[PDB]
DNA sequence: TTGATACGACTGCCGAGATTAGATAAAGTG
DNA sequence: TGACGGCTCTAATCT
DNA sequence: CACTAATAGATTAGAGCCGTCACGTATCAA
């Protein structure tokens, strides 16, 4: 649901009003109040919107901020993208990618550990494994949930390994640059059933 | 209609009817009209319901409950299509369903062209105007499909895309979510609470 | 509007037939310049009897045969001849047999031939003929045969009625078929006996037959396709061309609809360029040996004296010699690999293109032949020989059409029977047939030429100059095609493409007076309009106007500005802003609407634009048609919100079909719907009405229906169609109704008659505009058909016009390649030009009548208000409502001046570079193109920056006939220096608007040559000037680079001759002449290069470019010679390098003195001696 | 059927229909091959024809005997009894993957056959009005030809040529001495000048030529000059056409049975009507000139049966006034030759009776 | 003066209508 | 036999 | 010239796929 708020915000043929989107940025200055960089590329990209005509795509005006220099990468367009995505009906770039406190692309970036109801009192327990690196614009596979079931001892079992478990998949042999949603050893045990397979057509 | 069907097996088919028509007497069907109250007696459990709610949807956005013959919600659209040498049509839908753990499963279902009705096997027709495939009881103008995919190249619908709006809707995340905004707006009498994906906080 | 003035204008026009002036003239269409026209070219036929006029429009409609007799029959004089002798129309074959099928059913033939057995029985078969061409044309098409089958059935008929005609008029006709030549004399006497006969009989031959006396026809009416195109004689069976007939000469064409004729006239040019193909290796060589063939005295007397009395010949002859030894055409070209695409190579005058993947490419010894592959090596450079090739071909063909033209004046002068002679497309084919080719190979070499030239030798005070170089050169592209048939060699399928419409205006103009009717005739735009700019250039005094010629009381009745604010009709537009939803479509003030059926229509729309047919990987974008689709129900809501809108007229681009871009259904369910929903009491009586194509009853008789439904059925109608349906005229006006003459305003002056059906009919009320439709052709893929041609001729009408850059066509033709369609180009007068024209076109049919609504109301999508402009067209010479519409899009412009003029200067520069390659190409070959480069070069140098006159003064511009090299920029401040920042450097690519690089005498280094002392008096001496004085004119950096070279040549030449006191004799022999600039003593070299910003990227490039030329000045000489290049001026110190290569850093510095004098001198010096 | 039922030129109603069964024909290849393993989509001529052959021989049952039963044609060269008639063993035949239709009595399919002619008394009144049909479809100037023909001769041994052709030119001597003959009588008759005009011309009042310098042509209008007895000029010129042809056709069968054997292959390839219109097309010859050239000499005893009828036109035109063409009408191929051809490419029987 | 860490990676346009003449060009029988 | 890992068609299982 | 005839689903279980192993750019620390 925010994914498809945000990139409502930024959708590139989305018409705009002139004398609306001035009037909106203009009661939204003193809400802007950042370092001087920030407060200067806001006053630009207000000044910029009076040049076009009174009614224009977004297109349009994100081709007007990239030749006037309003280049996204940039520190301080960055900023100025951040709060017309969290207050202004409208917003050159939308903070998708980047990393915030409370992304919708949460659990598709990191490894945690999840506590589903599953029901009444069962608690189950489940964690996940994401891409280390900033998602690209398009990710073609989901990330599973495996299930941490105790066999034997109490509830605590998890709560104390996990971390060892997480330890284990932060590394790079296993899966050629990503996470191993398993542990590393799990490798070497496929690995060495392999060998065995090998020379035991019983098995295969 | 949905199919309730479970290793201790009580019915068949949902039939969910405005007005119910003159129940006939066929012999090998038991047709009997239930109540909701009554609905644990053929293990008919809140689900079944949620997926004819479901199966009334469409994947265009801003639409209605729209009465629909076909057990299954299959949802394609137009770039979702492909020809070969031979000139047949081959789309590949995406699949909703929800299981008996109240767990939304979005998997592909591919679909190829056949030109004459086969009464043995199950034969399906794209409904252009609600982007979405159908069940074919009848001989019907048209072109006729059936499921599979024996060309050697796979069809992969992709998870969720950040490129634009545009995109963003024609993606496993996107559709999921388009279906479900469409669901909880049309029919908001009959759910007392929305369909939202179970919130859970991450631990480790 | 009165017919003394069109008299006037016509005698005006043929007051100059020496010279053949060409006459345009713009009037609205509300004026009836057709009748008054017809009537003063009736009445200066009858009284002079010795003019012709040939009255040319473009539909069949639009020919008024009754209106031409009509004015015959009114202003026929006192003694009179049948309207039938003197005025004829000119129709098609098909036309012709469907008249003669409808009179031989309702017995309109007289009694001579339909009495005849064998003339029933020809006119049985003829009937039989059409009764399946008809179906043919309903069914498998390929109607090319089913065409030359009915012109055999109806030559059958002619054949037996001009049997008949003879035997009853005492001729004997001679006789694996009778010898159907009737000699000149048997014409006579068949023409004067029906002149003798009655007069019906009389009249009925002449009106189906206007050739049987074409000669004393004076008013010919046809349409312009057919004028294009040839024509039968009444006697002879083959079939003579309009555009090389005697009877073209000294005529009066006059093109009703002038502007619109160009398309036509485009469409069919491809056409016939695309019908003719021919092998080039094949051509190329009978060609040569053909040449070869006059010059050993083998041919007839007339045609070698004349052909070898002239030096272009024997030009001509090296050239093709030392052509075939160049690229090996002696030999066959076999393309041994099965391309996946063979594709194809075009050639336009800007680049050569090829249409995928690789450039192809060697002569192979061993198996003795070319490979023509796509192999990096290449020794024959292919991509150089296909436009070499096409212009010897172009050079050739015109030297013979020159002599073809010598040679039928001789033959014409020499015969005695006038009547029937030699008409130059004649003798053309007899002198390829002379030498040796075929049919096909003559009919390509005379399509190369055609007929335009410099008409012998005609001295005139104008030149006629030209920058544009698609409209000289044109574009050839070519083919490469193997068959089982031709293991051996590869067929290279060459086609060309020159007779542009300006082009074939410019030769008519060449035999005949044109005159010009359009209400938008002078309208600048190269897409739908001719291109006025060079038709201006190439005429000069011959392109008059129209306007002298008219009273001033209709230029005054032409404004209707004045009454209109007199009587307070006002004029207001509505401009639609939608996104994708219904509820900003819908009046906000009201709220009796409920949001569901609101979403109902929205969930309806959706539906809709999913239904969208699948395209070519194009992707539907639900978005556009949603736009569209909400811009017309936001008229429809506007309509139905107005009891005062009581007629309207919706103009969408497209006619409403079954598929979902424009549904006929839903837009009715829609209309019905919001009728329901927000009409309450406003609109409770409205009705849509789609008129189009796809309903059986004509246009008219639709458009008559709802307008009675408006006057006599008492209810307000809704008229949707598209802009081509409603054409120009058909003007929409219905009888005043109870309620509308209630209220109305009559803009009738005072004084009109009352009884008058004007002054009791109204206009609309109210128009929506829809988005225009294709302006520049948007076709995928770029094939080698109809489709692909058109685009890009238009993208090169763009280029010519200077306004699209090179960068533009690169992007375009990349696109092209990779079939995927570009953005429209956003700085191009002409798109905008036609955009408004066909918006006026639109909107002229609402000023009609005398009575008006006090209220016009006018809706359209922001885009059609952006796209809309006012530059080339008079406000005052349009309607009031457009001229409302022009006030109201002042917020949305874009300027066209500074970017028109940065495109027309990266143009000109890019134009000169490309000149400049060519002449490079062809340096060495031809004696007079080095002459040329020699003194374009030396006035480059004499002339930094010239005024307009006195560079179209000088000998070179003069004699050169075209803008080659001397095409200056445009210096409006008359600044002396000016700052560029190239791009692509090797392209000729500049951006005028960055910085980066200075083109300045002192950028060129002249000031630090002023410096060395004795440089200024040998300076003054060659007249170079040692400063830019300001001027309206100044150099392009691809002149600036000539400048600097010819400049460094010269400072070089005397620095070096000075200091070290030896003669430099510069290189007298021609070859060599243009290779290298000066030797000393037979073994050294000098070479000096003056270039100061100097990317010094790849030096051993220019080791291995100056090595070459070494190498190859030894070859000719069998000497072994020294290479001294030498940079005049340094900013880096010196520092001389050897290898024969010598090498100087630096001869004078910014303060004019020698840079290392002894290190320098002894080097050189020990090296040379 | 409505085409028919109007009882018109069926020449556009049967190009129609041809394009029409095109169409499917081509519909079922585009189906075999992606079925079998190859894809391409000549479809691969010399390759993926065999494995579509291949592949139509082994998997199917009963599909393949429609195919067979529907299109003998598909794969002519294993099919053993070619049962046809007579109309269509002389007007060619159109082979599957092709759409231009190759002839029967060209094709290597007709090699070292056995052809029983039934009612082969009918068969002659057939040849003979194919014969002169084909005969009067095709002309073609004789002086531009000759001309045009000595070039290309003259081509071959002033190098040119791809070699590959030029090899055999050069080797069997008789090259040389047809070359030497076409330059000696081109300088006796002057056919490198053109001719000027100011009936037929049967062979098995009259017609004259001098070469007035002045107007450097020569004339044949009647006033006795210089006689060179024209009448002796057309058949020396048609009897160097023969046996230029001749030879011709000689190494254009040397050629194609070079072609084929490097390109080995199903039997489809080079039917030597291709081989002498390359040889000709080579030779820089027009289309029209090399059909003349190869229905004169595809002939490898009475006075018919000999030289057979050669009948010559004048002709004028307003389009070429300063030459006269000679047309020229060429008949040497009676049936009793067309039966010779037959029995050279394969053997005929005797059925009629 | 370079070795980190957080985020950029941009697709175009969007039909109807009206006018011509243009060698050709196979192989059939219910 | 780059390999991990989601997941898609498809044969299998199950009335 | 010719056809009539008259036809398991639904849900898991697994082999084997593709496709992702991030890259060129502004930017704060050390």
């Amino acid at each position: 649901k925010q994914i498809r708020k945000q990139l409502e915000l930024n959708r590139p043929d989305k018409t705009l009003w002139r004398d609306k989107v001035v009037e909106e940025l203009g009661e939204l200055r003193p809400m802007v109040s950042g370092d001087s960089d920030y407060v200067a590329a806001y006053e630009q990209l207000q000044a910029l919107v009076t040049g076009m005509r009174p009614s224009f795509p977004l297109k349009d005006l994100d081709e007007a901020a990239r030749k006037a220099g309003l280049n996204p990468k940039r520190r301080d367009m960055r900023q100025v993208n951040q709060f017309l995505t969290e207050n202004a009906t409208f917003t050159l770039k939308t903070t998708l990618q980047r990393e915030l406190p409370d992304s919708p692309l949460a659990g598709m970036k990191w490894i945690g550990l999840t506590r589903i109801e599953e029901g009444e009192g069962h608690f189950n327990t489940f964690y996940f494994v994401g891409s280390d690196k900033s998602l690209k614009p398009v990710v073609n596979r989901a990330v599973t949930l495996r299930r941490l079931l105790p066999l034997a001892g109490d509830a605590g079992i998890i709560d104390e390994l996990f971390p060892k478990l997480a330890a284990m998949m932060s590394v790079e042999f296993v899966r050629s640059g990503q996470y191993t949603v398993v542990p590393y050893p799990v490798k070497y045990l496929r690995e060495y059933w392999y060998s065995i397979l090998r020379q035991h057509p019983e098995y295969r | 209609v949905t199919s309730i069907r479970g290793r201790y097996k009580k019915g068949d088919y949902l039939m969910m009817f405005r007005q119910l028509p003159a129940i006939p007497t066929i012999a090998g069907l038991e047709l009997h009209e239930i109540l909701l109250e009554d609905m644990g007696e053929f293990k008919i459990y809140p689900n079944h319901l949620l997926q004819l709610l479901l199966n009334q949807q469409s994947a265009n956005e801003k639409s209605l409950l729209e009465p629909c013959k076909t057990p299954e919600l299959l949802i394609s659209g137009e770039e979702w299509y492909r020809e070969f040498r031979d000139m047949r049509q081959q789309y590949y839908a995406l699949k909703l369903k929800v299981n008996w753990q109240q767990d939304l499963e979005m998997s592909v279902q591919t679909f190829t062209q056949v030109t004459e009705f086969q009464w043995d096997k199950q034969i399906y027709q794209f409904d252009e105007k609600r982007g979405r495939f159908q069940l074919c009881y009848q001989p019907s103008p048209g072109i006729y499909f059936v499921q599979g995919n024996h060309s050697a190249n796979r069809n992969y619908i992709d998870f969720l895309s950040l490129q634009n709006k545009s995109s963003f809707y024609k993606s496993k995340v996107g559709v999921v979510q388009l279906v479900l905004d469409n669901l909880n707006l049309n029919a908001e009498k009959y759910l007392l609470r929305p369909v939202t994906f179970h919130k859970s906080l991450v631990e480790h | 509007m009165q017919v003394s003035d069109f008299s006037g204008m016509i005698k005006k026009l043929q007051s100059q037939s020496p010279e053949h002036a060409l006459m345009l003239l713009n009037a609205p269409t509300g004026t009836g310049k057709s009748y008054t026209i017809i009537r003063a070219l009736c009445r200066y036929a009858i009284k002079h009897e010795n003019f012709r006029a040939f009255f040319v429009t473009d539909q069949k409609k639009n020919l008024k045969e009754q209106d031409f007799e009509v004015a015959w029959r009114e202003e026929s004089g006192a003694v009179h001849k049948a309207f039938s002798e003197r005025v004829a129309v000119v129709r098609s074959l098909e036309d012709t047999v469907n008249k003669l099928i409808n009179d031989w059913d309702r017995q309109q033939i007289p009694d001579l031939y339909r009495s005849s057995p064998i003339f029933k029985k020809s006119l049985e078969n003829l009937g039989n003929a059409f009764k399946s061409f008809g179906m043919m044309k309903e069914n498998e098409f390929d109607l090319k045969n089913a065409w030359t089958m009915l012109s055999r059935a109806e030559y059958q008929v002619r054949r037996a009625m001009i049997t008949i005609l003879a035997d009853k008029a005492h001729v004997k006709l001679k006789n694996g078929a009778s010898a159907f030549k009737l000699d000149s004399i048997s014409k006579g006497k068949i023409r004067e006996f029906v002149s003798k006969q009655p007069k019906a009989d009389s009249k009925w031959l002449n009106e189906t037959y206007p050739t049987f006396d074409l000669e004393k026809k004076q008013i010919i009416i046809l349409t312009t396709a057919k004028f294009i195109k040839s024509y039968t004689p009444f006697f002879e069976k083959r079939s003579k061309a309009f555009r090389y007939s005697p009877i073209l000469k000294d005529a009066l064409v006059v093109l009703d609809e002038f502007d619109s004729t160009k398309k036509q006239i485009l469409e069919s040019a491809i056409d016939e360029a695309l019908k003719i193909q021919a092998d080039l290796n094949s051509l190329f060589v009978d060609l040569s040996k053909g040449l070869n063939k006059v010059n050993e005295g083998q041919l007839p007397a007339k045609l070698g004296k004349s052909f070898t009395f002239r030096d272009a010949f024997k030009e001509i002859l090296n050239d093709a010699e030392q052509l075939t030894a160049e690229f090996k055409l002696d030999f066959l070209y076999k393309m041994e690999e099965q391309g996946r695409d063979s594709g194809f190579v075009m050639r336009v005058p800007q680049t050569n293109w090829v249409s995928v993947g690789k450039p192809w490419n060697y002569f192979d010894e061993e198996l003795r032949q070319v490979v023509l592959g796509r192999q990096p090596r290449n020794d024959l450079n292919f991509q150089r020989m296909l436009p070499r090739i096409s212009v010897f071909l172009k050079g050739a063909t015109k030297f013979i059409l020159n002599r073809a033209r010598e040679y039928q004046v001789s033959e014409n002068q020499k015969l005695s029977s006038l009547d029937d002679a030699m008409t130059i497309e004649d003798a053309c084919f007899s002198i390829y047939a002379a030498l040796g080719l075929s049919k096909s190979q003559a009919k390509i070499l005379f399509s190369l030429g055609h007929d335009f030239s410099s008409p012998t030798k005609v001295k005139t005070t104008y030149h006629a100059h030209s920058g544009r170089r698609f409209q000289q050169r044109g574009l050839s592209l070519f083919q490469f095609t193997n068959d089982p048939q031709h293991d051996l060699q590869t067929k290279i399928n060459a086609c060309f493409f020159n007779e542009t419409p300006e082009r074939y205006l410019l030769n008519l103009l060449s035999k005949a007076n044109v005159l010009g009717l359009s209400a938008t005739a002078t309208l600048p735009t190269v897409l739908d309009n001719y291109d006025l700019g060079y038709l201006r250039e190439m005429l000069g005094p011959r392109l008059l106007d129209g306007v002298h010629y008219l009273s001033d009381t209709t230029i005054k009745e032409f404004d209707f500005e004045s009454r209109y604010a007199k009587q307070k009709i006002e004029v207001k537009v509505e401009t639609g802003i939608v996104d994708r939803f219904f509820s900003e479509i819908l009046p906000k003030n009201n709220q009796k609407i409920d949001n569901k059926k609101i979403w109902e229509l929205d969930a309806e729309l959706a539906k809709l634009v999913n239904c969208i047919p699948a395209s070519e990987q194009s992707r539907i974008d639900k978005k556009y048609f949603a736009r569209r689709y909400l811009n017309l129900f936001n008229s429809f809501v506007i309509f139905l919100t107005d009891p005062s809108m009581t007629s309207f007229l919706g103009l969408q681009s497209l006619l409403p079909g079954a598929d979902g871009r424009m549904d006929e259904n839903y837009i009715k369910e829609t209309f019905t719907t919001l009728k329901d929903l927000v009409g309450g009491q406003d609109g409770v009586n409205t009705e849509l009405r789609i008129v189009s194509s796809r309903n059986q009853e004509g246009i008219q008789e639709q458009l008559s229906e709802a307008l009675n439904l408006v006057s006599q059925g008492g209810k307000r109608v809704y008229i949707l169609s598209a802009y081509q349906t409603i054409g120009i005229g058909q003007n929409l006006q219905h009888e005043m109704n109870e309620f509308e003459r209630e209220q109305a305003a009559n803009i009738a002056p005072k004084g009109v008659s009352k009884s008058d059906r004007r002054q009791h009919t109204i206009d609309l009320a109210g128009m929506y505009l829809g988005e225009v439709t294709h302006i520049l052709s948007s076709n995928l893929p770029f094939r080698m058909d109809a489709a692909g041609l058109r685009s890009i001729i238009e993208q090169e009408y763009l280029f010519d016009a200077n306004e699209i850059n090179i960068k533009y066509l690169n992007k375009y033709l990349k696109g092209l390649q990779h079939q995927r369609l570009e953005r429209h180009p956003e700085y191009a007068r002409s798109l905008y030009v036609s955009y408004s024209r066909t918006i006026i076109q639109a909107l002229g049919r609402m000023n009609r009548s005398f009575n008006k609504m006090p209220l016009i109301r006018l809706v359209m999508p922001v885009n059609v208000l952006q796209m809309v402009t006012d530059s080339g067209i008079d406000v005052e010479k349009t309607s009031q409502e457009y001229r409302c519409l022009l006030t109201a899009a002042k917020d949305w412009e874009r300027d066209f001046e500074k970017p028109s003029a940065e495109i027309a200067k990266q143009n000109a520069t890019f134009n000169t570079f490309r000149d400049y390659r060519f002449v490079l190409a062809y340096l060495q070959t031809s004696k007079s193109w080095a002459q040329i480069y020699h003194d374009t070069r030396w006035f480059y140098v004499r002339h930094p920056t010239v005024s307009d006159k006195d560079l179209k003064s000088s000998q070179v511009f003069q004699q050169r006939d075209d803008e080659f090299g001397l095409q200056y920029l445009l210096n409006e401040h008359l600044d002396v220096s000016y700052e560029v920042k190239p791009i692509n450097h090797d392209n000729g690519q500049f951006d005028f608007s960055g910085t980066g690089m200075e083109v300045s005498a002192e950028a060129a280094g002249l000031v630090a040559m002023c410096r060395y002392p004795g440089l200024k008096e040998a300076f003054e001496s060659l007249d170079i000037p040692t400063k830019w004085e300001p001027n309206e004119r100044i150099l392009n950096p691809a002149q600036f680079y000539n400048y600097r070279g010819l400049l460094g040549e010269v400072s070089g030449q005397f620095i070096f001759q000075n200091e070290w006191s030896l003669k430099l004799a510069d290189f007298g022999k021609p070859e060599n002449y243009e290779l290298f600039d000066f030797h000393w003593e037979g073994k050294v070299v000098i070479d000096f290069k003056n270039w100061r910003d100097a990317p010094d990227v790849d030096t051993k490039a220019e080791r291995q470019k100056v090595e070459a030329k070494l190498a190859k000045l030894q070859a000719n000489t069998q000497r072994e010679w020294r290479v001294i290049i030498i940079n005049i001026l340094a900013s880096n110190q010196t520092r001389p390098v050897m290898t024969k290569i010598l090498e100087i850093s630096g001869l004078i510095d910014h303060q004019g003195k020698f840079l290392l004098t002894p290190e320098q001198k002894l080097n050189v010096w020990r090296f040379l001696n | 059927g409505m085409m028919k039922e109007n009882e018109f030129d069926l020449k556009n109603a049967w190009t129609m229909l041809s394009r029409a069964e095109y169409q499917v024909r081509r519909a079922m290849i585009t189906i075999l091959a992606d079925k079998a393993h190859v894809k391409l989509k000549f479809k691969l001529d010399s390759i993926s024809k065999g494995k579509i052959r291949e592949f139509v021989s082994k998997q199917p049952k009963a599909d393949s005997k429609w195919l067979n039963e529907t299109y003998p044609t598909f794969d002519l060269e294993k099919k053993q009894i070619i049962i046809l008639t007579t109309a269509k063993f002389i007007k060619s035949y159109t082979p599957f993957f092709e759409k231009r239709s190759k002839a029967f009595r060209y094709s290597p399919i007709l090699k070292d056959a056995l052809v029983v002619l039934d009612e082969f008394d009918s068969t002659k009144k057939q040849i003979l009005e194919s014969a002169i049909d084909e005969a009067l479809k095709i002309q073609a100037d004789l002086n531009s030809l000759f001309v045009d023909l000595s070039k290309g001769l003259n081509k071959v041994n002033e190098g040119q040529l791809p070699a590959k052709l030029g090899k055999s030119f050069t080797f069997r001597d008789a090259f040389k001495e047809i070359l030497n003959d076409a330059e000696q009588l081109t300088a006796e008759f002057k056919l490198d000048f053109l001719y000027k005009m100011e009936g037929f011309v049967m062979r098995v009042k009259p017609w004259n030529a001098y070469f007035d310098e002045e107007l450097r042509q020569v004339v044949l209008g009647r006033q006795p000059r210089n006689d060179l007895n024209f009448q002796r000029m057309l058949p020396r010129i048609s009897v160097f056409l023969k046996g230029a042809t001749k030879f011709i056709l000689n190494r254009a069968r040397e050629y194609q049975v070079s072609e084929n054997q490097k390109l080995s292959s199903l039997d489809d390839a080079m039917t030597i009507e291709d081989a002498c219109f390359s040889i000709y097309a080579a030779l820089g010859l027009s289309k029209s000139q090399a059909k003349i050239l190869f229905s004169l000499g595809h002939d490898f005893g009475r006075r018919f049966q000999q030289r057979g009828l050669s009948l010559f036109q004048f002709t004028n035109d307003p389009q070429h006034d300063l030459q006269t063409k000679i047309n020229a009408c060429f008949f040497n191929e009676t049936p009793e030759r067309y039966l010779l051809n037959l029995l050279s490419k394969a053997n005929v029987l005797g059925l009629s009776a």
